[PDB]
């Protein structure tokens, strides 16, 4: 199954089969499945180290030279130089788990890795993938039934968020931000409950942006219930602080609009030149009086203004900014309740949004300031401001708050939750062992394969930290036999107790069942695919 | 598993993965390489460095501050990029300690390499380092002292801090005089926290002692031809107009003529419009006029006939600081001569220093801008001196904002080291080992600070350790003879906020870099 | 309690994996010729020497291999043949399977 | 004024000498390489190492002892050659601890370059290391114990010491049986250091537990055709006589005859002289004859007619040891039957183990020899077995010569650690820092000792530190549980002389290496 097929016909003539067959490595069948499963092997073993609080963090340098240090596996593997389609399939698996739940994206990849780990030995024994897939699906059903059996739910609603705070702190423990877990949990829950819909509806994440600037200290990370504006005032003597400001939405430049179609105007005499000059001057006069008619405090210009308009605004002492991005205009209009204004024709004081407080923020000797908007009586947008010692700890904080808010959203979606940290994994392994002991023999190999696959999560958690894996495995399994509990698992933080519930660790049951189902389906699909085409010409 | 020893390499051309220990080896070796490239600028005996441009520009600069090296250097190690990012963050925070935080991070990473070679897990190291940083911060705030209420003590501490900043720079010859000059300059702002207002000039030749402070403003824009060369006690107005071939902004306008008579009529109309604009400008009651863009021959001739000076090529920063120092208001429409405030100045002159014509402002009204004269033989020493002066202004502003200060020069370093060592021997486990390595990096910082002078290290370090064990928390190393003594009486003090910021930044950078286990690479271009 | 030994050094482990891989290459090159239902081996000499048989240790004497693990597997097979005289082909296969188990 | 930037230089084709700091770098990295290649074979969890020559020969070695590992290795760092030399010296002195002294020297050079980076001069380092070595020797002398006066106590100490020595080897499974065998062999030597009196056979097949110290011997020679295959209670005769293509040493005589009758008469003369020589051999009253050289068809036919066993191709060392253990003598003139000594034998037979025939010998007269049968699975496991047995015999002989003992396994190591720690704390200066780095390397040796099993390092270091603080000079690590214990009770005992020699040699080699500053290279020959 290499460098083509050697036949050379059969009476001595030259023979041609496939184009570029001088070096084409033709890959079909069991060896092709070996190739795919071992590529997935490499992907899973390179990715799995980011599991658990003690789990380390991978870094990547993209094709553009930008670094990325990350703990959440979905974004760790989201920018990989995937070549074989199986890796891309795992990428869509991770994406589906991420936008379905947000957390546990590492779990599916490692689970599929271990599933294939024992699947490849089962294939080496000479077992065709169909029965392996059927046994794996039966095993997945058994695991889902166990997960449903060991469920436990609590209150999640907006009025009580102490369990939400504990869940967020547990989720962020795996991230480096675990220093001020209480502070980030409190600010994140305040941000998510600032604007939210409790009638099983989506929370507007378009209006909740996680943005911050480098500098200061990590504990300075604070919530700003408003809008962050990067731009600053153009004039030096122009005032920097305005309170109870009114937002004047402007979508036109402070210049006379020009005809869209190509046009020609003939100016021939002195009278024509002076007439054009006075027409243009009176157009500026009409525009500035129209602007001042509304009497708004803050005017936001998308297309900016020229020097004459700047001086006219300075004399009128009306604060205004220039060249603001469109999405920012939409955000500020929604937060302040403003209305769309095409030009001065529909410009009036009745279509102005309100900003509670507007300030300029300084961060020392930088000559680059910013505008903060908050205290809005009807603020529909809330943002969290994060401080850090460098831009990459800032990015890590961004993704950590993202994952925490995703976990909060999952909790809000449904209260059906379970206990993580390998305890539920160990219970699932026990259930799969029981099913293997109580179901026809031929597929029991796939049974115990799936069991050993589910057993990798405590494996990875232990070897990430450093404790002896298998003795803890056996001891916890024996204790779980003594008492049925999804809260008997690995003490990763070395707290001295295997009572996982006592350590306040909560994860959504929907997440775990979806993880198991997705992993089983992807593994079954990969088991049934044995076709990849390569030219393999070894170009120089 | 690892892709280093694998049946296949799932990569494109030039992309590779290496074993975990090899990956950390490469990353931390790049980090320590950039660290000791920025090294050797610590202490008053910090050796200078040339910032050469490898390209055809060949721009040669010299600086004693390592942050200048950091902002302009090629990046190879990703951890080096993280280090330059955090150092730039610290530099934007405060003007001093950037090289300090960088070298601390580099050490923390190199003893991190050594300790991982000593069979210790990164998470244990992180936990121990967090504990040690908490202990060091609590010790630093325990010994922190604030003396801003006492004006005489505040001024003396400003003297000490500016001298501390200038000691690392070559300006130590005039350190005291430049210190009092810079303190007067920062107090000239009447509590204003801005620093772009204080402006500096460069003049080739002359001794370094010739540098001084100008209370007014220094200007280097040429004066027109026909207008009179010197008129004093005038009103200065700032304009944002183009003031060159003013034409109708309408794009669709065009001229269609059948003869040159109408062409000449249009030319005369444009000249008359320009004359009307000139008269509108002159209606403001102005003699010294300031413009941003070019001024053509007809307006300058009209200004000369009017006996009114027009100054062009005044950039945004120049007009900004002129408005700050004189109260002038920028204008763009000249149809309201009395509706725009005009600048007020006492004395205006065009001094002749060197071989150039410089306009000098004296008796500024507002005074919210400082102009500093610096004299140097070469441009390199000139830019080094101005960078040192700017760093001094930054640290002085930081002290003004908060006067909580600590005794530096290895003294507070010994406080932190003693506290961390006490906690490390207090605590068991490998966390104690990791945080004792933290403490030894802390001790080795001032070790190399003093060794940059070619002095002894172990004896002074042990003596200061013993003295601070006795309770001499005010004892610090003296660079004058390479000896020990009371750190305060030496008049060398460091702001507590700067020390805390440096400590926190180094801790966070070490924590984030150390958590990296393996290096994965995409396809290079 | 908690963590134990960090176990920083890892390269000799993967070197041992390479040794096991060579041992299994030899082993599954030898495996086939066991039993009446079995079929002779599949091994060609680099120099070009040829033998043809069904007893394993003869093939074990065929190979002129580089890895010391393969050489000492040959020593094991010939030692077993000297001691008892039967099951020599089984011994090599068992050894290779055990080496893969040690890998896992 | 150096060669860092010089317009002109003095060098040969390909020659480029290198400065002092980079000389230190290269020599110390070579020393680190040597230590790494010799380490990982320490403690009961030692891991074997393979050798493979860079050429096509590919010399393959399997052994748990680092001395043989460093014996066969290409050398490019002269400091590496120094390390190999000192390790070989330790091996020639005693059997065990050679890897210990080698790794001590390697880690000492590691800490030496660390101190160089710490901006300190080598001379102060050497002075501090001398002071610390003095203090460590004093501390070791404090807890030295000797029990050679009592025979039963001496045997118990031999049991413990040989068990500890063989624990680091692969024979730990049958350690007890191997230790009993070693004690039996050593006491059968009557305290003699004659290693050549000890031989161990490398025969293939069987299980290592079947090994035994047989009182007799084994002959690998072949029985003649007409000669009897079994002769009992014979007399051992050893000869240097060539008796093959026998000719006079005078090369100046040639045959220039005018008739073939002269040549035939000459040939009759040599055959008659052969008959006379055979008669001279037989008149001594012999039945078993041992020869160094080959035997032709006529002598063996005559011996088969005479019913006398003949043994050929027995080298000088083997026959000399046989004479030492039995009572025979080596001869060259057979006209003196009464002046040639013969030995006394009891059992000579053949034994079939596997598929090979061996002439078995038994019933020694003096018993001043040691032969052990080894049922090694492969050649390399055999080689390891003989290496471990030889090391055990050597350490037992050394303990016989000097019966002073100490308690090691990290316990003594932490004892030196504590002594040097107090010495450092009671003196100022960079000397104290240098000897603290010394002691840190000393403590880092048990790091490898325990990490050959994956055990905790710092916790055990602190535990042993506290135990020695209460004065427990017997508290050491146990690989079974990773905790403290009584090495006297646990049986981990080490010879005082061997350990003191190891420490002193490591200190001396470190001092020698640190005194070299610059290395200059001539033109390479390749
Ligand atoms: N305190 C803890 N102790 C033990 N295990 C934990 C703890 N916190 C989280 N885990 C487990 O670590 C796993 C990884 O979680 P995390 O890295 O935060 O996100 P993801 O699940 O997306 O990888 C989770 O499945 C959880 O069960
Ligand atoms: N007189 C002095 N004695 C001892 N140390 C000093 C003295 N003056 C300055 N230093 C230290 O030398 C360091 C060098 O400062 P500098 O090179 O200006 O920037 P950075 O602090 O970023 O290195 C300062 O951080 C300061 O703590
Ligand atoms: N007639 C038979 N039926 C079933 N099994 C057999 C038969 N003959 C031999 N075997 C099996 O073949 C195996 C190996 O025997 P053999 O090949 O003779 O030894 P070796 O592998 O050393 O050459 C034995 O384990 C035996 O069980
Ligand atoms: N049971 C044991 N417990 C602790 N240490 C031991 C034990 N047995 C041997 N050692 C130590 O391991 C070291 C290695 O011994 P070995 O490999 O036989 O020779 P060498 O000392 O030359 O390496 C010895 O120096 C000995 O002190």
């Amino acid at each position: 199954a290499s460098m083509g097929t050697l036949a050379f016909d059969e009476y001595g003539r030259p023979f041609l089969i496939i184009k570029d067959q001088d070096r084409k490595s033709r890959l079909m069948g069991l060896e092709a499945l070996k190739s795919h499963i071992m590529a997935a092997k490499a992907v899973a073993n390179t990715m799995r180290t980011s599991l658990g609080p003690n789990g380390l963090d991978k870094m990547m340098v993209d094709k553009d030279g930008d670094v990325t240090v990350t703990n959440d596996g979905a974004t760790i593997l989201s920018m990989m130089d995937v070549d074989h389609q199986i890796a891309k399939l795992m990428v869509e698996l991770s994406k589906s788990q991420d936008d379905e739940i947000g957390d546990g994206t590492t779990g599916v990849v490692v689970l599929a890795g271990a599933l294939l780990e024992e699947a490849e030995q089962l294939l080496d024994r000479g077992i065709h993938p169909i029965r392996i897939a059927d046994g794996y699906e039966q095993a997945a059903r058994v695991a889902i039934e166990h997960l449903d059996k060991i469920s436990d739910s609590v209150l999640v609603d907006i009025k009580d968020t102490e369990p939400l705070i504990q869940t967020a702190k547990t989720t962020l423990g795996s991230k480096v931000v675990n220093s001020c877990h209480r502070q980030m949990a409190e600010i994140a829950v305040n941000a998510v409950l600032t604007v939210a819909d409790m009638e099983r509806r989506d929370v507007d994440f378009e209006l909740i942006k996680v943005e911050g600037k480098v500098g200061g200290r990590l504990e300075d990370t604070k919530l700003i219930k408003g809008v962050i504006v990067d731009k600053d005032f153009s004039h030096p003597q122009m005032p920097k602080k305005v309170e109870d400001a009114k937002i004047a939405i402007l979508t036109c430049p402070f210049e006379p609009p020009k005809p869209k179609t190509k046009h020609k105007l003939d100016v021939t005499s002195v009278e024509d030149y002076k007439a054009l000059q006075k027409y243009e001057k009176e157009k500026f006069e009409e525009m500035i009086q129209q602007i001042k008619e509304t009497g708004a405090n803050l005017a936001i210009c998308q297309w900016g203004f020229d020097d004459e308009a700047n001086h006219l605004l300075l004399q009128n002492n009306l604060p205004a900014v220039r060249w603001v991005g469109g999405p920012e205009i939409e955000l500020i209009a929604i937060a302040t309740g403003g209305r769309i204004v095409p030009r001065f024709s529909e410009l009036t004081a009745e279509k102005l949004g309100f900003a509670g407080l507007v300030q300029e923020i300084s961060f020392g000797t930088t000559k680059d300031k910013m505008l903060v908007i908050e205290q809005c009586k009807n603020s529909r947008a809330v943002t969290i401001f994060i401080r850090g010692g460098n831009k990459m700890i800032i990015e890590e904080a961004k993704r950590s708050l993202h994952d925490a808010l995703c976990v909060i959203r999952n909790l809000i979606r449904d209260n059906r939750v379970v206990y993580g940290g390998g305890a539920a994994e160990i219970s699932c392994a026990l259930a799969v062992s029981q099913e293997a002991d109580k179901c026809p023999t031929l597929e029991q190999y796939a049974m115990r394969a799936f069991a050993d696959a589910l057993e990798v999560i405590p494996m990875a958690l232990s070897e990430n930290s450093g404790m002896n894996p298998i003795q803890t495995m056996t001891e916890v399994r024996a204790r779980q036999v003594k008492e049925m509990n999804p809260a008997l698992g690995i003490d990763c933080l070395h707290k001295g107790t295997n009572d996982m519930k006592q350590q306040h660790v909560i994860e959504t049951l929907i997440g775990k069942k979806q993880q198991i189902s997705l992993a089983t389906q992807m593994v079954r699909m990969i088991l049934k695919i044995d076709d990849i085409r390569k030219p393999g010409e070894s170009e120089e | 598993a690892s892709l280093s020893l694998a049946p296949v390499n799932i990569f494109k051309a030039g992309a590779d993965e290496e074993r975990a220990e090899t990956a950390r080896l490469t990353s931390f070796i790049g980090a320590i390489a950039i660290g000791d490239l920025v090294k050797s600028t610590l202490g008053p005996k910090g050796m200078d460095k040339i910032l050469l441009s490898s390209g055809r520009d060949a721009s040669l600069m010299v600086t004693n501050d390592g942050a200048t090296i950091l902002k302009n250097i090629g990046v190879d190690n990703p951890a080096a990029k993280v280090l330059v990012d955090m150092s730039r963050v610290q530099d934007d925070e405060v003007g001093d300690g950037t090289t300090s935080v960088t070298v601390l991070a580099a050490e923390l990473l190199r003893e991190a390499e050594s300790l991982i070679a000593k069979k210790i897990h990164p998470q244990t190291i992180i936990a121990g380092w967090r504990e040690a940083t908490k202990a060091a911060r609590e010790a630093l705030l325990s010994s922190a002292v604030d003396h801003g209420s006492d004006e005489v003590k505040f001024r003396q501490d400003l003297m000490n801090i500016a001298g501390t900043t200038l000691s690392s720079k070559l300006l130590t010859h005039h350190k005291d005089h430049f210190t009092k000059l810079a303190v007067e300059a920062v107090l000239r702002l009447k509590g204003s926290g801005n620093l772009e207002a204080i402006h500096i000039i460069k003049k080739l030749g002359g001794s370094l002692a010739d540098s001084y402070l100008d209370e007014g403003f220094l200007l280097d824009k040429k004066i027109g031809v026909n207008q009179p060369k010197r008129i004093e006690n005038a009103k200065i107005l700032i304009a944002n107009t183009g003031m060159d071939t003013d034409k109708i902004k309408i794009f669709g306008s065009r001229v269609r003529v059948d003869s040159t008579a109408k062409v000449a009529e249009i030319e005369h109309a444009e000249k008359e419009k320009m004359k009307e604009k000139v008269e509108r400008i002159l209606k403001h009651g102005i003699n010294c006029f300031i413009n941003r863009q070019l001024i053509y021959n007809y307006p300058e001739q009209l200004f000369g006939a009017a006996g009114v000076m027009a100054i062009e090529h005044a950039d945004f920063a120049g007009v900004e600081r002129l408005a700050l120092v004189t109260g002038g208001e920028i204008a763009s429409t000249f149809d309201h001569p009395e509706l725009v405030k005009l600048g007020s100045c006492k004395l205006i002159e065009e001094v002749m220093i060197g071989e150039d014509k410089l306009i000098h402002f004296s008796g500024v009204a507002l005074g919210e801008a400082c102009t500093i004269v610096l004299r140097g033989a070469t441009q390199q020493i000139l830019d080094e001196a101005e960078r040192s002066l700017h760093d001094a202004l930054c640290v002085l502003a930081q002290t003004v904002k908060d006067s909580r200060t600590v005794y530096g020069g290895g003294c507070s370093e010994m406080l932190m080291a003693h506290a961390v060592t006490q906690l490390a021997n207090r605590t068991p486990g490998k966390e104690a080992v990791a945080m004792e390595s933290y403490a030894k990096a802390l001790r080795m910082l001032p070790t190399i600070i003093a060794d940059n002078a070619g002095y002894d290290s172990a004896d002074l370090v042990a003596q200061l350790r013993a003295a601070h064990s006795e309770g001499n928390t005010t004892a610090g190393l003296d660079m004058r003879e390479g000896t020990i003594g009371d750190m305060a009486i030496l008049g060398i003090t460091e702001s507590f906020q700067v020390k805390r910021q440096v400590l926190l930044s180094a801790a966070e950078a070490a924590e984030v870099i150390l958590r990296v286990d393996n290096i994965i690479k995409a396809a290079p271009r | 309690r908690g963590k134990g030994a960090y176990q920083d050094r890892d390269k000799p482990a993967q070197i041992r994996f390479s040794n096991i891989s060579a041992a299994k290459a030899v082993a599954d090159a030898i495996r086939t010729s066991l039993g009446p239902k079995g079929m002779d081996k599949m091994i060609q000499d680099g120099k070009g020497d040829v033998t043809i048989t069904n007893d394993g240790a003869t093939i074990l004497k065929q190979m002129q291999v580089l890895h010391p693990a393969a050489r000492m597997l040959v020593e094991l097979s010939k030692a077993q043949d000297i001691e008892a005289g039967d099951g020599t082909t089984s011994v090599v296969i068992i050894a290779g399977s055990l080496l893969d188990s040690c890998t896992k």
